[PDB]
RNA sequence: UUGACCUCAAAUCAGGUAGGAGUACCCGCUGAACUUAAGCAUAUCAAUAAGCGGAGGAAAAGAAACCAACCGGGAUUGCCU
RNA sequence: AUUGGCGAGAGACCGAUAGCGAACAAGUACAGUGAUGGAAAGAUGAAAAGAACUUUGAAAAGAGAGUGAAAAAGUACGUGA
RNA sequence: UCGAAUUUGGGUAUAGGGGCGAAAGACUAAUCGAACCAUCUAGUAGCUGGUUCCUGCCGAAGUUUCCCUCAGGAUAGCAGA
RNA sequence: GUGGAGGUCAGUGACGAAGCCUAGACCGUAAGGUCGGGUCGAACGGCCUCUAGUGCAGAUCUUGGUGGUAGUAGCAAAUAUUCAAAUGAGAACUUUGAAGACUGAAGUGGGGAAAGGUUCCACGUCAACAGCAGUUGGACGUGGGUUAGUCGAUCCUAAGAGAUGGGGAAGCUCCGUUUCAAAGGCCUGAUUUUAUGCAGGCCACCAUCGAAAGGGAAUCCGGUUAAGAUUCCGGAACCUGGA
RNA sequence: UAUCUAGCGAAACCACAGCCAAGGGAACGGGCUUGGCAGAAUCAGCGGGGAAAGAAGACCCUGUUGAGCUUGACUCUAGUU
RNA sequence: AAACUUUCAACAACGGAUCUCUUGGUUCUCGCAUCGAUGAAGAACGCAGCGAAAUGCGAUACGUAAUGUGAAUUGCAGAAUUCCGUGAAUCAUCGAAUCUUUGAACGCACAUUGCGCCCCUUGGUAUUCCAGGGGGCAUGCCUGUUUGAGCGUCAUUU
């Protein structure tokens, strides 16, 4: 039980773990199915970029505050400063977040210039009349990469 | 190769589908090639076999023997032909079972569904 | 061969029921000839010929019930569509497409827009 | 709600609330709906409960008493029971092994 | 299969019956009755170290 | 006298036919079926009886109605008839 | 039992009609695996058990 | 006397609906013991097996009475950590 | 998420004491009062062409003949320790 | 022993830590100081038995100390690589 | 060395692969490999490497099979058989007759209950079974047989079981059977289907199951079949319900 | 009955089998050693031997194996106050 | 010397291993959601010319209708210009039906093919009785209808 100069190995297998082994043989199968789900999603909602536009937010805690990342959605103040209704921003592919608040100017400035670039780069198809021949850019995240400040 | 994923290259599933095929599936499994003159006359290569077709046996021990079909025996995947039999020891004449892929059809039994099958496969009906 | 349903459907109720009574009579006479003969496969033809007739009798009577109850609420449960119990308890297409006036105002004023990035 | 939902198996238990108590009994007025009544199947504010997943919701813990008693709340106080204590127990006791082992 | 060799309710007879201590199928009158099971050495039992 | 002389008095019937599962399992004095739980509403079945579930599950019998639901779902539970008369 | 129920008599009538050997033309059919009646029951060998 | 209202009935009233099966997965309740601790009682097994109730193609959860202490993030779920 | 159902495709899997209990009229025969327990049993040949007929024997069957490439394939049937 | 604390049929009731016992721990379906069936369960065992091809080379220990330890372990020693 | 995999020998093979047998050879210290002969009939090897459910003499091992014992023990309770004829290939056993016997009316008889299920009876038949035998059979194969107003069940209640109402229980379900229940089932008259009313009015009743031996409407005689009889037929009755 | 014959026809057991004396040896050998001896195949008995067979000794001991029962052993607990 | 005992070979037996196959299993992946009071799963019993199972089915009973293919099924018999056809088949498909007795089982009951009741209709002189046929009769709960109950309570009416 305790033999030789060996480290104490805390192996947690005294339950009935063999009833609950999940082995991911479907890792290749799910990747094909996820790409097929993305392909049939883009076929459903063509020509929108299959994901909403996410803000450049600052990561919490002192370990990760040196790096910015993607937020859930823009704030109400950010969308209003860009000059569009938050309900209208939801319809044109901008994710908007109602609980995140604005207390940092350069994060606010980076997010509103992201919104200015998004409104300049997309067009809104008219409700009536012939929609223009517009190609679909499949990745809005690859269209707007997040740069460090 | 095998590109469409709906069809299988499993030997077991292919053999199961063959032996447990119903009579409608067995009709097209029991297809026979036409002769050289029937290929020149109708423009098709092979055709599912009927009960009134003049056939010629081109393989086996019955090679070089013509005949007319007596009964398409779809249960044994065989066809039984007239005047090509086996003389049993008690004087009887039992029909020799033949797979239609070893036979060559010399004359057709052209009904209107048979004729409509000819232009369905792309024939000219000469 | 026996009787066929396409020319059985050209008849009214009277001669069809008379032929049903008749076809039962050759069925019974074939059953008493079954006891003397060693084989009689003609009883299968009459048995299916009977079965053709009262299928047609049931089909004309049920279609008369459809024409009687046409275009009115509360069709009978045997005379309405038996899809699946869970589908019959489920909401219909109209009631599932119901929304309130508040969500209808939101959908009309702000519909899901069509947009594209020009790269 | 469980005993009422067994009595009215044709109705969906919406909610319940305390009305009275004594030494021996606690009294609860339990709100139920008719999911096959046309006033509930129409008027789409309330037609979510005739959806076939909401039947016998009081026997699964979907009502507010069940949501309390299952410990389903957001917080660090509810780490065992976030999406169900058995869902977390499966998630934390499965040995998830991959094709290329980590 | 993880139930292979274990869709069986064999119980050992113990000693005192002049047969080996292996689990044997109870009941009676079927040919399978009294037959050893639940072991790698037994016909119809599970393999040693079932492949996972 | 607990064996062969006592097997001659073994001539009553503790169990008779059940009207639900058809086994000789309906206890006469208890008025209940030991195998299917007749006349209670639930068919008696247990997860410790994995083989007992296997003997009486769906698919052991005819499936007079359930064998057509797979075909009826595959075509979409439609009504009516195929309309074209003949080729 | 000489005074039985109709259910018992109905079970006996099923078992009486079942108690017969294989028809000889079953052996003559193609790809036949059946050699004999394995469910054949005699009263001196196996009881029906009601 | 006659009309109500409130409550409680009844009807083979009109229209509906629930049961039961399956149960691999899911939502709860209930709930052990073998085992291990070289004994064994807390502990472990295990908030598991059995039992019971209830659904669906998923279920559950789900738009914070949250996490955090950061230049703060931002429904729920799942995976790597 | 999914060891059930339906359908499909695969395998450095097993190959008839193995693989599901069950390749076969398998939850079947059979056993137990009962809950329950629960087998064994695949392959002639390409095709029955499954041995017409003669003889001995009551018959089974044998010996000839004959079919078949082979009867050192005769349904007690691949090979046959 | 044989006219009743008799015998016996059928119906009925009592079910497992329970029943029933003119009391033997007797009987409870050939099972009884805790029935049978299935599951947890492939429970655990310092204890017994077995542990499947060849050749080459090297090659022991039954002793220190500790342990509810004395049929076993750990540690040091001997031994191989 | 075995099962399988990736290569390769443009490897071997119906002119015979794998298998199996071989007091027949060769090689290897050996594990084993190779060849020849016989059988066989459809796939299989060498080398490099990978992979494993990989090598058996033992586990009172598992499954299947076969021995010695061994043509052995045994086929020794129920007093007991013998002769002829017939059938038949064949008679200790079948059938009939003649004897002799036995059970000796709390019988080895005639009926039935529980139980069994077609064993009853006929015809054909003896591959297996009958502790020997078999022409026989409760066996095998094909058929035929069970007739009820009166016999029973059905109806009633016993000891009891068991729903409903209701009360517990997380529940499966448990109690309770008249309980803290609004528990109906018949009387009527407008005109012999007649009011779905005051009316020639009431027990305050409590579902239901429970006995083929208890309670109980009413059938006896004679004949009849290969096998049915209080059932069929002939005769003679009786009860219930109705008009 | 056993015995013999006709028919039918097992099992227990079985490393291999089967003559002893003495010696030694795990201290009571059928086999080893040294002697005696030893001639096919048998039948019926018989109970000296095969430490004959029938059961992983039931007596005893060990187990950090249980179980039944008991109590002013420990710790709890239904009930009741 | 033979018999017997032992060993080996050949051939024949017993037995079914090895080898070869494989309409089966196991595992993995993918796709879908689809039982039931409009009566489910399950059971019992019947149905084929000759079937005991398996499979299929339900007195329309190895099925009927509709559609498609187009000439079989087959072990034998029988039918088969039903065949240039609204047309065979143990065919496929399946959208209309039937669907015995049951079973959550639902009139009550059930170790009984028991005992009932209501409506319409036919027959026996028939509103009552006996039959035949058809259709019903469970419990809980919701909404509405109708009939009610309660000095619970209000107004009005001598």
């Amino acid at each position: 039980a305790i033999s030789k100069n060996l480290p104490i190995l805390k192996n947690h297998f005294r339950k009935h773990w063999q009833e609950r082994v999940k082995v991911h043989f479907d890792q290749a199968g799910k990747k094909v199915s996820r790409r097929n789900a993305r392909a049939t999603r883009a076929a459903k909602i063509a020509p929108r970029p299959l994901d909403l536009l996410r803000p450049v937010v600052r990561a919490p805690t002192v370990k990760y505050n040196r790096k910015v990342r993607a937020g859930r959605g823009f704030t109400l103040a950010e969308v209003k400063a860009a000059g569009l209704t938050a309900a209208y921003a939801r319809t044109i592919g901008i994710a908007v977040d109602h609980r995140r608040q604005n207390r940092n100017q350069e994060i606010f400035d980076a997010n509103v210039q992201r919104l200015k670039e998004y409104q300049s780069k997309i067009i809104v198809f008219p409700r009536n009349g012939k929609a223009p021949e517009a190609e679909q850019v499949l990745s809005a995240a690859a269209t707007f990469p997040i740069a460090q400040p | 190769a095998k590109q469409s994923l709906d069809v299988s290259s499993d030997r077991r599933k292919a053999r199961k589908a063959y032996f447990t095929a119903p009579s409608s599936q067995r009709r097209v499994l029991l297809s026979a090639p036409l002769s050289k003159e029937l290929r020149a006359q109708y423009g098709i290569k092979a055709l599912p076999i009927r009960r009134d077709d003049e056939v010629l046996v081109v393989r086996g021990s019955k090679k070089g023997q013509e005949g007319k079909i007596s009964s398409v025996y779809r249960l044994k995947f065989a066809v039984q032909v007239d005047k090509v039999t086996k003389e049993k020891v008690n004087g009887a004449s039992v029909p020799i079972n033949l797979h239609p892929s070893k036979l060559v059809i010399t004359k057709l039994h052209l009904d209107k569904d048979r004729k409509a099958l000819i232009q369905r496969k792309g024939g000219k009906l000469e | 061969a026996g009787v066929k349903a396409y020319e059985l459907r050209t008849k009214s109720k009277e001669q069809l029921a008379s032929q049903l009574v008749d076809l039962k009579k050759e069925l019974a006479e074939l059953k008493v000839q079954k006891l003397s003969r060693p084989s009689l496969p003609k009883i299968k033809t009459v048995r299916k010929s009977i079965a053709c007739v009262l299928t047609v009798i049931n089909e004309q009577q049920r279609e008369a019930v459809r024409q009687l109850y046409k275009g009115k609420k509360y069709q009978p449960k045997d005379l309405r569509a038996k899809k699946t119990r869970a589908l019959r308890r489920a909401l219909t297409k109209f009631e599932a497409s119901q929304v309130t006036e508040k969500q209808r105002k939101k959908q009309i004023a702000f519909p899901q827009r069509k947009y594209a990035i020009k790269a | 709600e469980e005993r009422v939902g067994r009595r009215a198996a044709n109705l969906r238990v919406l909610n319940s609330y305390w009305v009275n108590q004594d030494s021996t009994y606690k009294y609860f007025e339990v709100i139920l709906v008719d999911p096959q009544h046309k006033a509930i199947r129409r008027d789409a504010r309330y037609n979510w409960i005739c959806d076939p997943v909401h039947k016998h919701r009081e026997a699964r813990g979907l009502t507010a008493t069940g949501k309390k008693s299952r410990g389903i709340n957001k917080g660090h106080k509810f780490n065992n029971t976030k999406a169900g204590r058995r869902k977390t127990w499966k998630r934390q006791n499965t040995l998830s092994l991959w094709r290329y082992r980590k | 299969s993880e139930k292979a060799g274990h869709q069986t309710s064999a119980e050992s007879w113990g000693t005192g019956r002049a047969v080996a201590r292996i689990p044997r199928v109870g009941g009676g009158g079927t040919g399978r009755s009294g037959q050893g099971a639940f072991g790698n050495m037994c016909r119809g039992g599970r393999m040693f170290a079932p492949t996972k | 006298g607990k064996g062969t002389p006592s097997f001659g008095k073994r001539h009553n019937k503790s169990h008779t036919l059940c009207n639900r599962c058809g086994r000789r399992s309906f206890h006469v004095q208890k008025k209940t079926c030991s195998s299917c739980g007749y006349p209670a509403a639930k068919t008696r079945s247990y997860n410790w009886g994995a083989k007992a579930k296997r003997r009486h599950t769906t698919g052991t019998g005819r499936m007079r109605y359930l064998k057509h639901v797979s075909r009826r779902f595959k075509n979409g539970f439609q009504t009516g008839s195929a309309s074209k008369a003949s080729a | 039992a000489a005074q039985k129920s109709f259910r018992i008599k109905q079970k006996m009538a099923k078992a009486k009609k079942q108690n017969r050997p294989l028809p000889q033309w079953i052996r003559l059919r193609t790809n036949n695996t059946i050699r004999y009646n394995a469910k054949r029951r005699n009263w001196r060998r196996t009881k029906m058990n009601i």
